[PDB]
């Protein structure tokens, strides 16, 4: 599922600013 | 109810003007060093970030606790971030509205900048967010009015956002948020350029590198209501080079749950064309405020903090929903640092 790809994705944590 | 709704929408006209009028008065004198370091006992680390750190500090005469955000002057101008902190401290000082973090006190020393907020022990909506999964529709509508309020207000005084996401939300003890960071806010009529925020939130135009103005906070707002009742951002990847591509694509999937009111609100939010985004039309955020999916929202009643939060972090001073770091000591140089850089803070 997406939620799935996501949570795999490795951005799951907080963001950082460009 | 009609002219229910009129006279809400006066009031908010008149309440609105008067805002502004203090707050030009707070941002053309700003208050300056309002304390000491030494008025504080420092408790834990919240926080690290590049150039500075949060602490949990105790008012030693007052005992209430408040969060101290830490800025090495130093590092400030060496990653050039001069502005954006001056900013910071001066917007916060000047402001006036319950869903804002409450400045208390700042100060200079000779390596350092200090804000000094009241302190949340909920934490930000991001690690609730995380371990709850997603949020339920009327959870993300409470949330999201509250944000709506928040832009017409700053708005209003022609502060462009720019910052929008749940790491920079927190959740207050009558589970209300509390909007924290105003280094990217920005006093503008009209455009601007700097490209600045977080890649899963920025609008296709700011990515684009033409002009933006104030709708891509509402913009934003869409990738934080999409992201708070789905889970997962509308546009997510591996990189965030990846992330713009799907960004400026137009195409955004919907989770089968999403009720038809929440979809047809996020396609005029997440809408690529900005003259044509709710929030950017001749009707204003009044767009939003009408739209089908805030059809049961008591604006009145959020404003006012009356309606019942869905959700209350477990009441515990303490620090359990904050990570643990490195307590290092607050280095104060014998030499001033920086004097000229921040001179106004
Ligand atoms: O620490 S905060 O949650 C916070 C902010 C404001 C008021 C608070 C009241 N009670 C508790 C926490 C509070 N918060 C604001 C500062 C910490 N970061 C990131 C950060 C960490 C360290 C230095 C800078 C930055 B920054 O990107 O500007 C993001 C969230
Ligand atoms: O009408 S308000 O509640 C109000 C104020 C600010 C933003 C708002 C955004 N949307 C909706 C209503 C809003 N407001 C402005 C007009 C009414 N007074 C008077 C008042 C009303 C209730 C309690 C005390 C004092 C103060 C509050």
């Amino acid at each position: 599922t997406t939620t799935a790809d996501f949570i795999a994705s490795g951005r799951t944590g907080r963001r950082d600013a460009i | 109810a009609a002219a229910k709704k009129g006279s809400e929408q006066e009031s908010v006209k008149e309440f609105l003007a008067k805002a502004k009028e203090e707050f030009l008065k707070k941002w053309e004198s700003p208050s300056q060093n309002t304390a000491q370091l030494d008025h504080f006992d420092r408790i834990k680390t919240l926080g690290t970030g590049s150039f500075g750190r949060v602490m949990l500090v105790k008012h030693k005469e007052t005992g209430n606790h408040y969060a101290m955000k830490i800025l090495d002057k130093q590092k400030v101008v060496k990653l050039k971030q001069i502005e954006h902190t001056l900013n910071e401290k001066r917007i916060l000082q000047a402001v006036n509205f319950p869903f804002l973090v409450k400045l208390e006190f700042s100060f200079k020393d000779n390596s350092n900048l200090y804000m000094v907020m009241e302190y949340v022990p909920g934490g930000e909506m991001f690690s609730h967010l995380r371990r709850i999964g997603r949020f339920s529709e009327p959870h993300a509508r409470f949330y999201a009015a509250q944000i709506v309020l928040t832009f017409e207000y700053l708005h209003s005084l022609d502060l462009i956002y720019r910052d929008l996401k749940p790491e920079n939300l927190l959740i207050d003890q009558q589970g209300y948020i509390q909007v924290t960071d105003f280094g990217f806010a920005k006093r503008v009529k009209g455009r601007t350029w700097t490209l600045c925020g977080t890649p899963e939130y920025l609008a296709p135009e700011i990515i684009l590198s033409k002009g933006y103005n104030k709708a891509v906070d509402w913009w934003a707002l869409g990738v934080l209501i999409y992201e708070m009742a789905a889970g997962y951002p509308p546009f997510f990847a591996d990189q965030p080079i990846q992330i713009y591509e799907k960004i400026v694509s137009g195409k955004v999937r919907f989770p089968s749950h999403f009720s038809s009111d929440l979809k047809d609100l996020l396609r005029n939010l997440l809408q690529v064309d900005l003259t044509k985004r709710f929030g950017n039309l001749k009707n204003g955020v009044n767009d939003i405020k009408n739209h089908k999916w805030f059809a049961t929202t008591d604006w009145i009643a959020i404003y006012q903090r009356k309606v019942e939060a869905p959700f209350i972090p477990k009441f515990k001073g303490d620090t359990s929903n904050f990570d643990d770091y490195e307590e290092e000591e607050i280095r104060v140089s014998i030499n001033e640092k920086c004097g000229k850089e921040f001179t106004e803070f």
